[PDB]
């Protein structure tokens, strides 16, 4: 709440997940990969469509 | 004659290599070897058989 105000700096605020050693214990995690050499731009828009 | 690996370059997003070498026909028979000129200290193109 206190920081929701700012219209000039996104500011997440969160607890660490219990076994620090493991980074982020929630939900899911994936990489999208440029296999057929399509380039950063296409890749960037595949990210954004997704 | 021996090819040369000068430095690298990008191709479809990969680091590959750039090779310098005499074209096929100026390195096939030992006369093609004479065809090659070297610049000398006072600026002039000397042939190999010299």
């Amino acid at each position: 709440m206190h920081f929701f105000s700012f219209k000039d700096a996104m500011v997440f605020a969160f607890a660490p997940p219990s076994v620090l050693e493991l980074g982020n214990a929630t939900g899911f995690d994936l990489f999208l990969q440029d296999q057929a050499g399509v380039g950063h731009e296409v890749l960037l828009q595949a990210r954004n469509k997704f | 004659w021996g090819s040369s690996y000068v430095n690298d370059f990008i191709d479809r997003g990969r680091v590959k290599r750039v090779y310098l070498q005499g074209r096929p026909d100026a390195r096939m028979n030992p006369d093609d070897l004479s065809k090659w000129y070297v610049r000398n200290d006072k600026g002039e193109m000397v042939p190999f058989n010299a």
